[PDB]
């Protein structure tokens, strides 16, 4: 997004380019919410 | 009664800032150590409101061969500072059949003490055409031209001799590159970024007090000649009408 | 302090060599992160490509510009383009383009190479050039370089840890470089059951091969799915520098998953995998 | 020219010649350009200097005359004239 986003601020103005639009925008909403239980990056190898 | 006053700590707080990055005797010791150093733009950013007294005695004190390192140091110090424009316009009408002398009959030495002129030349034409247009002889250029076409490993002082003509010769673009694809088998993206890395710092300031701390005083028979003291900042010394 | 002016105000304007990386130079400093994003063969011609590596000897040659690794990077990008078929394709991709300023013009030499930029979608003339293929006003055109980079980006990272199991010592020894060793012919004796190291390196041959003869650029979204494999495959050799078995289970689930979903998609992209992502 | 076929000796003179045009203005005592022109045309390459040189001999018959007609109030053209016969643009400031 904002790697593009300064290229509109160049070669055009600050109004949005054509692929600024096509880029995709992940909704910050789509967590799986895994701390119903507490588990971290620990190797949890050695238990099983 | 009023002059020139130059602080020191703030000097020294610009150079280090600067290097973090990558009497009249005075100003002979400076003038030398400046000339002879390779690097201009920190020296010009700890010493501004000087710098044009420096100018004058590089513009005096010639050596008999020091011409080809003024013009240089010159040339690299316009687009930054635009105010030595005059000075330098006064010297070429003394010293421009030096250089001819060098670039006619070439040099049988190192190409160097060539390559520099035409490069400050470049500059010189690239600030504004409309002044430095009858310091040239481009009947030499071509000449030289011709003897390193059919002389070989030369392939630098060519391409600054097309680009001077480029610009005296006002062409386009297209004619450019088939020019220069007609005589040969870069530059310009540099000195906009000398510029650019030079508009990166800050503001130079003028005390216009007596601070208590370490200063340097330059008093009004101390500003050389065709450039004149004044209560503010030195300013050029042009012209001839002159009788007190 | 960088709040310097650009060199459009030093460049002169009236020639097309310097002005084009004037841009370059200035979309660098706007930024306060670094670009890995190539987004400047977005702006570079696909004539006068060549000169890029000029630009970056000239980068290193003189003293200035701070920056000097991303000049190096983008020339890395263009001769990994140059190392695919890939401007064959977008060169006779836009000739129809090159035909109507060949056509407006008194006078127009119709060139072998154009001065038009490397992403299709930039422009006005994408109608001359969507004669086919409407996924152009879809994402995948934009996928298609960024992908490329990604893969790119991975092949460079991947094979120091070739280099480090070719390398290979028991300081500096971690997970990732033992399944190394297992691909490497030169393998160490501890922990052979790891044989990933070619589990995620074939995935980029089969990308590499299918993105230099595929041809296509009208698929069924492929280039999106050429995206997403790739973040996860990031993701595998990162969780696969340390002890972590069991989250392997979860990547041989998420290729099948993604070989379920674009097989849903009916996007024929499927043959030249899937004894691999079962082995 | 310099595009295709170098040829050095009158180039040469080609740029010798522009360069005492550019810096300097001509006046009468015009023999020196007359002799200076006619000392580069040793090269014909274009047909439009045998016109030209048609256009320095008027003058110097002209410059001979000068004498009788010492008072004659003549028009000479404008600049929207010379723009709109020679070929190049105006840019007409404010018409206040």
């Amino acid at each position: 997004m904002k790697s593009w986003r300064n290229v509109r601020k160049v070669i055009s103005g600050d109004e949005e380019i054509f692929t600024e639009k096509l880029i995709n925008t992940i909704s910050d909403d789509d967590a799986p919410q895994s701390p119903r239980v507490y588990r971290t990056g620990m190797s949890i190898d050695s238990l099983f | 009664q009023d002059r020139i006053l130059l602080d020191l700590d703030v000097v020294n707080q610009r150079l280090i800032l600067f290097n973090s990055a990558f009497t009249s005797e005075n100003l002979d010791n400076l003038a030398g150590t400046i000339l002879h150093s390779r690097s201009i733009t920190g020296h010009v950013f700890l010493y501004k409101h000087i710098f044009l007294e420096i100018v004058a005695r590089w513009i005096k004190d010639s050596k008999k061969k020091d011409y080809v390192l003024v013009i240089e140091k010159l040339a690299s110090i316009i687009t930054i500072f635009p105010v030595a424009m005059p000075l330098i316009e006064d010297y070429l009408d003394k010293e421009n059949d030096h250089f001819i002398t060098i670039l006619q009959n070439p040099s049988t030495q190192k190409d160097s003490d060539m390559f520099k002129i035409l490069l400050a030349y470049y500059r010189l034409l690239y600030h504004n055409k409309e002044v430095f247009a009858r310091f040239i002889q481009p009947d030499i250029l071509y000449q030289l031209v011709d003897l390193l076409t059919k002389e070989q490993e030369n392939q630098v002082v060519i391409f600054l001799a097309l680009k001077v003509l480029s610009l005296y010769l006002d062409m386009g673009e297209k004619t450019l590159n088939d020019m220069l694809d007609t005589y040969i088998k870069f530059l310009e993206l540099n000195e906009a970024k000398r510029c650019a890395n030079f508009s990166k710092l800050p503001s130079v300031p003028e005390c216009f007090t007596i601070e208590k701390k370490s200063s340097y005083f330059i008093i009004e028979p101390q500003d050389l000649t065709k450039v004149a003291s004044i209560c503010g900042v030195i300013v050029p010394k042009v012209h001839t009408h002159d009788k007190v | 302090p960088d709040m310097s002016i650009p060199l459009k105000h030093y460049v002169p304007s009236y020639l097309s060599r310097p002005c084009i990386f004037a841009q370059v130079h200035d979309i660098l400093l706007l930024s306060d992160e670094e670009p890995i994003e190539e987004s400047l063969a977005a702006v570079i011609p696909i004539s006068h490509l060549g000169e890029v590596g000029k630009w970056a000897n000239n980068v290193l040659n003189c003293t200035e510009y701070s920056e000097k690794k991303i000049a190096e990077r983008l020339y890395v990008f263009i001769t990994f383009l140059t190392d695919m078929g890939v401007l064959e394709k977008i060169n006779n991709l836009y000739k129809p383009a090159n035909l109507k300023f060949q056509k407006a013009l008194g006078l127009h030499d119709k060139q072998l190479t154009e001065e038009t930029v490397s992403l299709t979608l930039n422009e006005y003339v994408l109608p001359t050039v969507s004669k086919y293929s409407d996924k152009i006003k879809s994402p995948e055109s934009l996928y298609l370089l960024s992908s490329l980079r990604l893969l790119l980006n991975s092949l460079n990272a991947l094979k120091l840890i070739n280099e480090k199991s070719t390398h290979g010592k028991i300081d500096e020894l971690t997970y990732i470089e033992l399944s190394a060793a297992a691909f490497n012919g030169r393998h160490l004796k501890n922990i052979p059951r790891i044989p990933i190291f070619c589990i995620l390196y074939n995935i980029l041959t089969v990308m590499s091969e299918n993105l230099k003869t595929e041809s296509l650029f009208c698929g069924s979204n492929q280039y999106q799915y050429y995206w997403d494999l790739l973040v996860i495959v990031i993701a595998a050799l990162e969780t696969a520098v340390t002890k972590d078995e069991a989250r392997l289970r979860v990547y041989k689930e998420l290729i099948d998953s993604w070989i379920a979903s674009v097989k849903s998609k009916s996007d024929i992209e499927i043959t030249p995998f899937l004894n691999i992502n079962l082995e | 020219n310099m595009k295709l076929s170098p040829n050095a000796t009158a180039i040469m003179e080609g740029l010798n010649l522009l360069k005492y045009l550019l810096n300097n203005i001509v006046t009468p005592e015009k023999f020196q350009d007359f002799r200076n022109r006619f000392n580069r045309f040793f090269s014909h390459l274009e047909g439009h200097p045998l016109l030209k040189t048609m256009s320095m001999n008027i003058e110097k018959m002209t410059e001979i005359i000068t004498k009788e007609a010492s008072v004659k109030f003549e028009w000479f053209d404008g600049m929207l004239v010379k723009a709109v016969e020679k070929g190049h643009w105006l840019i007409l400031d404010n018409a206040n």
